[PDB]
RNA sequence: UCAUGUUCACAUACCAAACGGCGCGCG
RNA sequence: AGAACCUUACCUGGUCUUGACAUCCACGGAAGUUUUCAGAGAUGAGAAUGUGCCUUCGGGAACCGUGAGACAGGUGCUGCAUGGCUGUCGUCAGCUCGUGUUGUGAAAUGUUGGGUUAAGUCCCGCAACGAGCGCAACCCUUAUCCUUUGUUGCCAGCGGUCCGGCCGGGAACUCAAAGGAGACUGCCAGUGAUAAACUGGAGGAAGGUGGGGAUGACGUCAAGUCAUCAUGGCCCUUACGACCAGGGCUACACACGUGCUACAAUGGCGCAUACAAAGAGAAGCGACCUCGCGAGAGCAAGCGGACCUCAUAAAGUGCGUCGUAGUCCGGAUUGGAGUCUGCAACUCGACUCCAUGAAGUCGGAAUCGCUAGUAAUCGUGGAUCAGAAUGCCACGGUGAAUACGU
């Protein structure tokens, strides 16, 4: 019953775009490729620093990255040694002057991407999938999500038959376009294969737009 | 010798914000900007197959909408031209200042 | 796509970039109605001599991520599946689902 | 005003450890020279030295 | 004189009707009614409102119409004329509405749908 | 009036004010 | 969403083996350049030009070459090990939970009953009371109006005119977007359990979800995809990896699916002539003029575009002809001549011209779509793309028949 992607169905309405720049068709593909590169590099580097959302925004032949992250202190390092290194590598990849900004995620128990990452990490290091998932749901509800759903899928506990299990708490109105549903995915590369994690977090119902 | 400014953006709210800002700059700096005229939006539609392999009728139709705004300023003064040059706009809105 | 396939594509692109001026010159000579028959013949033979992968019509557009040689879209430089993934995540600015 | 008696690319940047054209604002870029205006990103302390 | 205006619209047509007292003249894009619409149905439809509200030998009409084709354009003109008449008199709303001319006919064209050969025709089906 | 359907196989389970005159005054 | 080469994964032959693609060292060399012979090419041998950016200068980094291995590589197998993505029942109205109660228990009840609704929609009842995912709404588009603004768009009223909105101008109108208003069974009468609703009518551009889209519950089919990608296991590693030229994927006794074009006069042909919408464009769209029967060629404005180009809508309308013929229907097929793209159109492109002029006279059993701007019919555009659509995705023109009923 394949469901529409909640972010993509909500862009414009309640949700913003991650990349926010204009380009004509001459420069569009190149810009997209560069963004892909920068995002890939940044994720590879800052896998341990908990990174929720890279937001690329290029004006005037210059790139401005904005890393939404749970631990700024770890992204910045002391005196900004690592941010500076990152900035320069991003600049080389793009081919323009770079500028990195860092947005601090205060509640990473409500940030879907972060939650998914945590669950996947636990799965990889062989925690009980069910336990990890339950903990994730409880924590989000405790922090004050209006609702949360978590789904894990495939070869759970190294079982020969794959199956998907999911827990829901509160309300998660997926068909409501004005519903602020944060959503993301991750993949646990276990010894028996890939295990997919999806996480929906209903923050509330935005009425402004 | 009027300065023409073409604003192009994917978001319409942003284009409105930019154009209003430009208008404010002109009207403050003493100039006769004609008006923020909305040119037509380009709805560039794309249609892709959603399945990784067969099933042809399963498809998604996306579209990018480019919004246009023509703002002309009549009589370029010193203050006006220099102000225009100084003022940098929002990143997500491509501006094109054609003098003539 | 295979690594080899991707490499082949890059090689073709590089060759095309290299030999563009020369090939254009030869073609112009061959086309030119106001030109000698012997010269034209020589030009045709020279063009044959040049490497085949210098010809732009040799290089296939492939997804810039996966290398997929079908379902390509020039504006994005990506095959349909990757375009969809990016669009849903919000990676392609301005793009969203279209209805009318 | 650039190439005047204060031009940040002649003498050095005004902001503490960050550049004038705005392109770079972190110690990682320390010692790069931009190509928007041409300033060197470095210690603003050296603006009194050069 | 007074010049009473009305915008007509139908399928993709858009008429500009300028009513003016006088003889029963119709000018559609600097052409006679018969010249422009060399069609009986079209002519009938553009006349129709005037015949209903006895002003056929009473009014000039300067028209300009853009878009659509013959039938749509005629419909648009009819709508415009009725609107203009209402502007001019405003007592005629009842007769005109009863006739059914005040209603803007909102039928346009159903878009073509992925999967479908047309708006609704699906391609021919088989079991085997 | 409507017969039939081969075998075996079902997963999950506790970043803090700056520099010069002119003065008056204190010492 | 496009196989001549490429693509390409297949075959044949020719070749390579730390490798086409990475990191790592070692040490010899700036990169790059320019040509030559042999070769189908992959390459293998040569001959020339440069031999440079930055060093605290014991050299580095950009970039080749050679040697060692660790490794690379695999469009190899398993979709019945998987993620992700998708079809499907089905845009069907359903699927559950907490607590309570009932039952030894699987379970039940809620979630049935009376009505009503497109709807588990709503009201009423009721050992249930609540909640969730679905319905609905929120989103896009279309139909009416209003405010704002007016070029590249508009021309109502003014003067001018080369009678062209073309130029002074105007901001009215169309239109262009942005923001508002509007439709809610809101008002009226009746029916109805003092109901939810239903039947009509009033106004209104729109009336009962206004039209159309997006939106696809829990799940089903060990459904589809290991060849987009990723990925567990397995397998190959002087070869199931890599490079090349040529061929194949376009074969043809035959069988089926989906289409196009027809069998004609509601038509073919000729001449004149009207009315669209939506798109695309810089290694691009290409005007004008000249040449060519034509496809096209030469020159060459413009224009990242409400400006310029693609770009002449066609069906229609008028006049003529044909007069029911295998025809002035039909265009397959083949011969000759060409054009363009392209290193290259033999296999195997598209198109043009001249010739040719098959079958086919409305299609057996059977079977499909469609309820309204729909079907039918007519053209137009786009993606992919050097070239290569009758397919796909969009756009407008004309515009029906019928629905008694289950
Ligand atoms: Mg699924
Ligand atoms: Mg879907
Ligand atoms: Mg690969
Ligand atoms: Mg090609
Ligand atoms: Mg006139
Ligand atoms: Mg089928
Ligand atoms: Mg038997
Ligand atoms: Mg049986
Ligand atoms: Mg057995
Ligand atoms: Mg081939
Ligand atoms: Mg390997
Ligand atoms: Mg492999
Ligand atoms: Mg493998
Ligand atoms: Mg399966
Ligand atoms: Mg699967
Ligand atoms: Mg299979
Ligand atoms: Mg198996
Ligand atoms: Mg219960
Ligand atoms: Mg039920
Ligand atoms: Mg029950
Ligand atoms: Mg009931
Ligand atoms: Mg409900
Ligand atoms: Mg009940
Ligand atoms: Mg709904
Ligand atoms: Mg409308
Ligand atoms: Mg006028
Ligand atoms: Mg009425
Ligand atoms: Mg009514
Ligand atoms: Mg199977
Ligand atoms: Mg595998
Ligand atoms: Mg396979
Ligand atoms: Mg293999
Ligand atoms: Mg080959
Ligand atoms: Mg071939
Ligand atoms: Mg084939
Ligand atoms: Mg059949
Ligand atoms: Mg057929
Ligand atoms: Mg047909
Ligand atoms: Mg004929
Ligand atoms: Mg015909
Ligand atoms: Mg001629
Ligand atoms: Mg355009
Ligand atoms: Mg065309
Ligand atoms: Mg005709
Ligand atoms: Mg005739
Ligand atoms: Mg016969
Ligand atoms: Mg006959
Ligand atoms: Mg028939
Ligand atoms: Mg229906
Ligand atoms: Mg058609
Ligand atoms: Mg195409
Ligand atoms: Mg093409
Ligand atoms: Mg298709
Ligand atoms: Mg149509
Ligand atoms: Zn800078």
């Amino acid at each position: 019953g394949q469901k529409v992607h909640p972010n993509g169905i909500r862009l414009g309405i309640v949700k913003p775009w991650n990349s926010t720049w204009f380009a004509n068709t001459k420069e569009f593909a190149d810009n997209l490729d560069s963004d892909f590169k920068v995002r890939q590099y940044l994720t590879k580097e800052l896998a341990k620093a908990s990174v929720s959302r890279i937001v690329i925004e290029r004006p005037a032949k210059s790139i401005r990255v904005t890393i939404h992250t749970a631990r700024p202190g770890i992204v910045i390092g002391k005196k900004g040694e690592d941010v500076e290194k990152l900035r320069k590598v991003v600049a080389d990849i793009a081919g323009v002057p770079a500028q990195i900004n860092i947005a601090e995620v205060r509640k990473p128990e409500l940030d879907a991407k972060l939650v998914a990452d945590s669950i996947t990490s636990q799965l990889e290091r062989r925690v009980m999938f069910r336990r990890a998932m339950k903990r994730a749901v409880q924590n989000a509800m405790r922090l004050g999500a209006k609702g949360i759903k978590v789904e894990v899928s495939g070869r759970l506990g190294g079982a020969e038959i794959a199956r998907t299990e999911w827990y829901r708490e509160g309300r998660v109105p997926l068909h409501t376009l004005r519903a602020d549903i944060d959503y993301n995915t991750s993949e646990a590369h276990t010894t028996y294969g890939v295990i997919g994690v999806k996480v929906w977090i209903f923050k509330g119902e935005i009425l402004g737009g | 010798q009027r300065i023409r400014i073409r604003l192009k953006a994917f978001d319409h709210r942003l284009i409105d914000q930019a154009t209003a800002e430009i208008v404010e700059t002109a009207k403050r700096t003493g100039a006769q900007v004609r008006g923020p005229i909305p040119l037509p939006t380009r709805k560039e539609r794309f249609t892709v197959l959603i399945s990784p392999h067969v099933n042809k009728d399963a498809r998604d139709q996306y579209e990018i909408r480019t919004h246009l705004r023509l703002v002309d300023i009549v009589e370029p003064t010193e203050k006006t031209v220099d102000a225009l040059m100084r003022l940098d706009l929002a990143a997500g809105v491509d501006v094109q200042i054609s003098l003539g | 796509a295979k690594q080899s396939m991707k490499a082949r594509e890059v090689k073709r692109v590089a060759l095309a970039d290299k030999y563009f001026a020369k090939r254009a010159e030869l073609k112009a000579i061959i086309s030119d109605v106001n030109a000698s028959d012997e010269d034209r013949w020589n030009a045709v033979l020279k063009l044959q001599t040049l490497p085949r992968d210098s010809s732009p019509s040799r290089q296939r557009n492939r997804c810039r991520q996966t290398g997929r040689p079908h379902g390509f879209l020039r504006k994005f430089g990506l095959s349909r599946i990757k375009v969809r993934e990016a669009a849903m995540r919000g990676e392609i600015p301005g793009l969203k689902k279209a209805s009318w | 005003e650039r190439d005047g008696l204060f031009c940040a690319r002649i003498f050095g940047p005004v902001k503490d450890y960050e550049c004038l054209c705005g392109k770079y604002k972190r110690l990682k870029h320390r010692g790069v020279i931009c190509e928007k205006c041409g300033v060197e990103v470095t210690q603003t302390k050296v603006r009194r030295e050069r | 004189e007074n010049q009473y205006y009305g915008t007509g619209r139908r399928k993709s047509s858009a008429a500009r009707v300028f009513i003016k007292p006088g003889n029963g003249k119709i000018v559609i894009n600097q052409r006679s009614l018969e010249q422009y619409f060399g069609r009986e149905t079209a002519r009938m439809v553009v006349r129709q409102p005037l015949e209903l509200v006895d002003m056929v030998e009473k009014l000039d009409l300067y028209i300009t119409v853009k878009g659509g084709g013959i039938s749509g354009q005629a419909g648009a003109i009819r709508h415009g004329i009725t609107r203009a008449l209402m502007e001019y008199d405003e007592s005629l709303r009842s007769e005109l509405r009863k006739a059914g001319f005040v209603t803007r006919d909102a039928r346009q064209v159903e878009r073509k749908k992925v999967g479908l050969r047309k708006a609704r025709r699906r391609p021919q089906f088989s079991k085997r």
